[PDB]
């Protein structure tokens, strides 16, 4: 008659049995694999314990946000660059834990052992805790923050931009569309092992750094649960070792998850810590070298090699591609402010040293131009200059890869330079390397994705702003700015001005 | 040391100076409402809606998106990310649906570990309290054990009939109330597996394996029935809609509200068991947590979609017919564990009393949502057949 | 050899272990309090220790109290073979019937140093110490600022050795 | 404004300035440790003692205190705002107890949150799934709102019973427990009218008012001997230890235990009352928690303590006699209970295999650590002498 | 079967009929007052409701502490001073608080109404919450300050100073021993009404201008229970104010109160602010006037004229002994800082200035004075200086008052210097005022509290000092200090080679 209980490892020992056989119990969706119907998880837990160690996570991460910080205005204190970069950090990463929700809702389904599915399972849940903490930070910093606009509607301005289009690639698409286990390695084996857990912790240095607490309070909370899913990648792998396919696809599934990743990554988060803050914590290029080829491509990959894992054969492009990709996509991104729903600034004379420090011929290259569009006035309302029109003038068309939608001018670009046009059935194709072109030469109907020159030719700039709602609460202002200062922001009619209209690039070949 | 290596730019005076000054003069905007776009459900915007609404970027050819554009990276074939395709319920926007309990995953999770940390608490002040001592034991080992320990396979079954929705839901809020419908139900089969185990903890002999709950479930006569229909739903429909609304809506609703709260609930305290009822408490507060989402995507938003209205009740009502039969079928196998109870715990008018209160709350609560013509006695009528 | 351990303190604890009678211990503490507790004591000479000492002698009192009485004199009778209820019921009379806070002040001091525990038991004597201490404050708050201090001094009988106020 | 007029020292960069060139190269101590001299009662210190532990600034006079010299302030008279003067019970140490449930302040809230919380999700649940629809007209409107709402004034008098143990309890980790034991005392009395008035808004004539249970409670014959006992432990016992140890170690521990769970959590459940034993599982939870203190203080630390051991027990074993026969009287009184009941409701057998329970459970968890020699054939037997 | 439950104002309103009338139904405590058996509380809460209230706010509360406070080392970054401040606040507030605990449990035992007893309880459990937060601000900053010691052993090396024996009469026995409702104008209508409530917010200031944001983060928790310990003190009133003995009793016990509670507070919280802190909030002069004649003996006190409540008769005689109260406690506690528990620090050049600023006259008294000491290195140990000498030299007496137990020197205060000396049955009292005279000569067995000098009498300083564990970890080193900077710390050495011995200043009348 003494007090006693029963705990979570108590009830887990017996889910592995949960299950039962027959006819028709198998997974709902396509596979070349098949997962090991004994395949076990790592962490014992059930519905009430697991519901018990996040509720405890809140508690701090909530306390936190709603008193200390607040009561040190913590929203406010942070640097104005930073404050933009994370409207797109925060929203985009809000999406890639979103559809890592249905992500693991699929593997959950591919599973046929009790406690692999209860592994996904517990992913499934984490991944509608980090959309919603992700939606949070935005929350927040729109509550408190000195620039709301974009934090307050990123989930509809984001479809404006460019940029977005590539995310929902590797953090949306990429993660639910295709083989169940082609989607494991773009999203843990790939996406959050490579990318995700050591881009988690070093967005949350590039935070304090820059003044912001909010997200290291939040994302230092979601990196808490990354253990797990961790864990899931791993014993997909395991779940499919045993099986005469994987020896055939495993490797091309993961060669393809890994050039996906880093195509958009590679160019996008170096873009988003170098050019979206004031304080520089490491140089993206040591940074990247660290993650990819360390902690990952030997590391990382080493461990599975006994499984059948090999080292990706597009690595070597993808170093190659790498030091200057996020060097060239910023050029582009301030080309085409207008169109996404932050606000940009171009390099102070601090930054230019360190850019040229750490990357020599910086300045010849990228700093010459930027100090010719000052010069033209892009910062300025009455100049009637955006960036776009120095491509035009100069002849250096912009391209979107119809793969990975990662906007390109290979005229100019320092990195990839190289171009694949292609007709096939009335249309044309443009793409920007020879791993993006093979997945569409043998997968055309995966990748259709309609371009913005596609869906906005003949469209003068600021009727397609307005319509996608790119305006402040004035109804007039412009959501994105050519610079993060208070006074002179652009408006509608400043663009109206200009009368720019878009056009297909891919027209012009014959 | 003392004060740390990395300097941040909140503290310190020297970042904190160059961030300080570059700061606007005032917000450069002073809508300071994250989601001030959504259409609000009640009076002003909530939390929930906020944090979760338009979170699935759907394209605006998916009833109710706002982006626009096909997919960046599709299946093998052809098949989109999302799409209308998977499902045969339309409506002018699939964002419309509100949980009424507004639970995003903090409220979630925190509601779930309190009553988790309570029942701890509960079970160490039972087995001090000594309370298992006034328990029928043939109750305790032949009820608890087999039949309320074979059902924990039933509800198991329903949590994954939820994978596919989990993966297909149109939307962030049909998303999220479906996941939620889901865990809860593997939860209560935890909940059902820890009962046993605690039982081996404090009565000598009693053992928690499940291998005899697991073969009365796969081989018994009493849940033949609701097992196939289990497995049915679970594994041969690929519609997530007709998955859970079948599910909560016409199975659930019938045998698993007859046999949790009919059954167990009604039967276990006349054998000296409070310790069961204390998990079914648990599981029936669940259900009609669910059921209030449940009404509101089904009847609320589908079934009275201003557009859609009539087809969706024509699909509901289509999708009732095709569950009632299995769900009637597994009721019926069911009647047959009443023969096995000692003589005199119960008798063919409780037991039928106890149908017709199923039959009635189903019809008020789910039938008659949808114009469905359900014929009480021809119902029970035909699950009373299956009594030995 | 000071605060908490000194060879004063030391010296009763040795003089309380000879304590081996109900009677005697009891009569000890009831001489102790009245040579050193309260404004009225005998002298000042045990006031840093007194406190301490007076406890360990109740500790003395009480485990041999318990030794000798039985369970219906342990609750009603004091360790002087008095009936606590009769004592309580005496000492309230004596205090109603006070004729001012003089005479009130000094019922309930001295019956504090009498009866406190393990003399009387502590029911009755928290009890009375309800009544009595009421009876007290009710005569002194009356009108408790009128006399001058200079009157009050005389009426306290003490005796001033200095003053001093610009 | 944006910023505030307010500046602070830690991120006003002048001011941490200041802070930063005034702090020392590392701290000036290297124990960390907050009440690194109290001795701890496992292996390591625990954040309860820390948080607890001498926070009564009790002087060397007073059994374990660390301060020196008498009060500063004093009652007139001369009575010592804490003293030895207050309790029969003498210790080495009135620091040495231990919640072993370790509860400060914030553990305790936080607990009871959880179960408030759940409670009222629990309450939404139960009235939208009918279940009152299998409850006994009879029990309802006469055991549940007249003999089960009376006793609700039996644990308020209980709770008002530890107000003067508030008040001069001895040290801070008794003072902390007596008044989570008195709290939980009131907050069963509370749930005791939460369900009367929750069955007032589901049961249409049910009336909520204490009138009925009151009267009942003032004039009853079934409580009557019971309300007795009450008054007693209440007004007239001075002693907080006395008053404590009586009223956990004998009256609730008989009585309390009896009407609690073999009485009601023994029989609403055969009336089709799973509410009620809702409520009482929460009583006894409570229960086993107060009890593993009180075992705690008066057994391990006053019974078992190095100096006066024979002392203490001595007077728990008088205070056990002395109330032990007020309690059997209780229950006689509440004996008469069952004649109120419909035949076929339990029988003489029945009423003494749980009696023997109830005295079983008192005897091995109170009486034989004080070696309180009893006969539970003649408890029983002047209880049983009660009924009709 | 609509959802339906019961909220703590539908289970309360029957809460008043809880109780029953019968012979022995009264109050265990000695009182001269008769609280009305009908009286009502303003809050109508049941211990349900009261626990997840209080529980909402420790989640916020803990959450800052152990998640944002810790990452940004709020324990450190804090002014020395201030830690050491902090030791005192804190720890003696906790006692205030812990004996609040008793209070109101003898508060509960006194009313007869069920709602007044409800009242009183819940106020019970808010100082218990109390207690424990006051221990977890010291737990905090012992666990991750700059200093430990004092934070980390206050509740027994607080025994060893003087200010600590002033502490327990207003804050301990002020609130416990004594007529019921005596104890409830010392507490609520007092205390709490004109110092504690208004304080912890000044608190939270001083704390904020100091680098202390863990104060504020657990303190302004406290604050929002306050309003509950308010209509407790006021209800104590309104349920007396029936009773004749209330005009007869009321207002005598109300300036006992007050003067008591001042007594303290006016040189002891205007010496923490001004003298514990470097950032100055406000000078203590226009705060004391503020809280003490408009906030309470204006606008509070006013509002209990009609229940016969009237301004304490020593109002003006408070103000006129105010203005140098705490300049002149200051003086007393750096000359005797060996007996503390913490480390005091001379005023620096920007302070001397602020202080003559607001209070003319300073500099040419206390200002000369500090110089005096420091050029002869009462912060330097090798000095062989100690203030106390100063003192002794220049025959200047320092004495306790017997009633309130405040250090008082008449030959060198600014303020009050009255002084009376009486003998009564072979002992000496030393008094400071009339009022504690009056306490003393009308009630004189309410006082005999012995003074630091009577038992330390014959005792050389370190011996006293290192038997009550005066030390730091390496038991040698001081907890105590003359500076606070940190070399050249104090040793228990450099006391004894002094030979100071502790000698009863009232037998120089002998
Ligand atoms: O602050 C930013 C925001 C977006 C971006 F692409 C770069 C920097
Ligand atoms: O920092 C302090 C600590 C104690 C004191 F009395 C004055 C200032
Ligand atoms: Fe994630
Ligand atoms: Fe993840
Ligand atoms: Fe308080
Ligand atoms: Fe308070």
């Amino acid at each position: 008659r003494a007090p006693t209980s029963v705990n979570a490892q108590e009830v887990h020992r017996w889910l592995q049995s949960f299950n039962w056989d027959f006819k028709n119990n198998r997974t709902k969706y396509a596979t070349k694999y098949k997962m090991a119907n004994e395949t076990k998880e790592q962490f014992k837990l059930i519905a009430k314990e697991y519901a018990r160690m996040e509720a405890v996570k809140d508690e701090r991460q909530f306390g936190s946000l709603q008193d200390a910080l607040t009561r040190l205005n913590a929203g406010v204190r942070v640097h104005p660059k930073w404050n933009e970069t994370m409207k797109v950090v925060s929203n985009f990463l809000e999406v890639g834990e979103y559809n890592a929700i249905a992500a693991t809702g699929m593997l959950w389904d591919s599973a046929q052992a009790a406690e692999q599915k209860n592994g996904y399972l517990a992913q499934v849940l984490d991944e509608i805790r980090h959309t919603h903490q992700c939606a949070y930070v935005n929350y927040y910093f729109a509550k408190n923050g000195q620039d709301p606009a974009g934090h307050n509607d990123a989930r509809r301005t984001r479809t404006i931009g460019p940029l977005w289009k590539g995310m929902k690639r590797v953090f949306s698409d990429g993660f639910i569309s295709g083989d169940a286990v082609e989607c494991s390695l773009n999203l843990q084996l790939v996406g959050e092992a490579c990318f995700t857990n050591p881009l988690i912790v070093a967005v949350t240095e590039w935070a304090a750094a820059n003044g912001d607490e909010i997200t290291p309070t939040v994302f230092l909370s979601i990196e808490t649960d990354e253990l797990r899913h961790m864990a899931n990648g791993y014993q997909t792998v395991v779940s499919i070792a045993n099986d005469p396919a994987s020896a055939k696809y495993l490797n091309t599934d993961l060669n393809n998850a890994f050039w996906t990743q880093q195509k958009y990554f590679t160019p996008v988060l170096g873009m988003l810590f170098e050019y979206g803050s004031k304080f520089k914590v490491e140089p993206w290029v040591k940074t990247w070298d660290r993650w990819v080829y360390e902690d990952w491509g030997g590391i990382w990959i080493g461990r599975l090699g006994k499984y059948g894992v090999e080292s990706p054969r597009s690595l070597k492009d993808a170093k190659q591609d790498a030091y200057w990709a996020h060097h060239d996509l910023y050029l582009l991104a301030y080309a085409l402010w207008p169109t996404g729903f932050f606000r940009l600034a171009l390099p102070d004379q601090e930054e230019m040293e360190w850019f040229e420090a750490n990357y020599p011929g910086w300045y010849d290259h990228y700093g010459k131009i930027y100090e010719e569009w000052r010069a033209r006035g892009c910062e300025d309302p009455s100049s009637g200059f955006i960036p776009l029109m120095w491509f035009i003038e100069n002849n250096h068309p912009i391209y979107i890869d119809r793969v990975s939608q990662v906007p390109f001018c290979p005229s100019l670009a320092k990195g990839a330079s190289t171009l694949r046009v292609h007709e096939y059935n009335g249309e044309m194709h443009t793409f920007s390397d020879q791993w993006g072109e093979r997945m569409w030469l043998a997968e055309p109907e995966r990748y259709e994705c309609q371009n913005i020159f596609e869906q906005y030719e003949g469209r003068e700039l600021s009727e397609v702003i307005a319509e996608l709602h790119g305006l402040r609460s004035d109804g007039k202002t412009l959501i994105a700015q050519p610079h993060v200062r208070g006074d002179k922001l652009w408006t509608l009619d400043d663009i109206k001005r200009l009368n720019c209209v878009f056009k297909n690039p891919v027209k012009a070949f014959n | 040391s003392m004060l740390g290596e990395r300097r941040r730019g909140l503290t310190d005076p020297e970042m904190a100076a160059v961030i300080l000054k570059a700061l606007p003069e005032a917000p450069l905007d002073g809508n300071n409402k994250m989601g001030y776009f959504v259409t609000p459900r009640w009076k002003r915007l909530t939390e929930y809606e906020a944090l979760t609404v338009y979170a699935q970027p759907n394209a605006d050819w998916i009833a109710g998106g706002l982006d626009w554009g096909d997919w960046t990276q599709k299946f093998h074939g052809g098949r989109p990310s999302w799409g209308n395709e998977t499902t045969e319920l339309r409506t002018v926007d699939w964002f419309k649906h509100r949980d009424p309990l507004r639970r995003w995953h903090a409220p979630y999770v925190k509601d779930k570990a309190e009553e988790w940390r309570y029942t701890d608490r509960f079970l160490q002040g039972y087995s001090a309290d000594g309370q298992i001592r006034a328990m029928n034991p043939t109750w305790r080992d032949e009820f608890i054990n087999r039949y309320w320990g074979a059902f924990l396979f039933n509800e198991y079954g329903l949590f994954n009939a939820h994978s596919q929705g989990a993966r297909e839901a149109l939307s962030d809020v049909t998303r999220v109330s479906l996941a939620f419908w889901g865990f809860d139900k593997i939860d209560i089969a935890q909940m059902i597996q820890l009962e046993r185990g605690f039982l081996a903890k404090i009565v000598p002999g009693f053992d928690e394996s499940t291998a005899v709950p697991k073969a009365e479930w796969t081989n018994g006569e009493v849940y033949k029935s609701a097992r196939l229909a289990v497995e049915g739903l679970w594994q041969e429909v690929f519609d997530w809609n007709e998955s859970a609304f079948s599910v909560h809506a016409v199975y659930d609703a019938l045998f698993g509200q007859f046999v949790r709260r009919e059954f167990f609930q009604r039967l276990a305290p006349r054998f000296g068991d409070n310790l069961t009822p204390f998990f079914i408490n648990q599981a029936q507060t669940y259900f009609q947590i669910a059921k209030q989402g449940v009404q509101d995507l089904y009847y609320n938003c589908l079934g009275d979609d201003p557009e859609f209205s009539d087809y969706n009740r024509t699909v509901m009502r289509n999708w009732t017919g095709k569950w009632l039969e299995p769900t009637i079928a597994a009721l019926r196998d069911f009647m047959g564990l009443f023969a096995k109870l000692p003589a005199g715990t119960t008798d063919k008018e409780e037991i039928t009393a106890s149908l017709y209160r199923v039959v009635d709350d189903w019809i008020e609560d789910y039938a008659s949502r949808i114009d469905f013509k359900a014929d009480r006695d021809q119902i029970v009528k035909a699950v009373l057949a299956g009594l030995k | 050899l000071g605060i908490h351990s000194n060879d004063t303190r030391d010296a009763w604890v040795n003089k309380i272990a000879q304590l081996n009678t109900l009677e005697k211990a009891a009569e000890m503490l009831k001489q102790f309090r009245m040579d050193h507790t309260t404004p009225f004591r005998n002298s000042y000479e045990l006031d840093n220790d007194y406190l301490w000492i007076e406890a360990k002698l109740e500790e003395k009192v009480a485990v041999l109290k318990a030794r000798a009485f039985n369970e219906v004199d342990f609750r009603h009778k004091t360790a002087f073979g008095e009936d606590a209820k009769s004592v309580l019921d005496g000492t309230v009379a004596k205090m109603n019937a006070a004729k001012d806070k003089w005479e009130a002040e000094k019922i309930h001091i001295g019956f504090r140093q009498a009866y406190k525990p393990p003399i009387m038991p502590v029911n009755y004597f928290l009890d009375g110490e309800r009544q009595l201490g009421t009876r007290l404050m009710e005569l002194r708050n009356l009108n408790y600022y009128d006399t001058p201090l200079e009157e009050l001094r005389k009426q306290r009988g003490v005796r001033v050795v200095h003053l001093q106020s610009p």
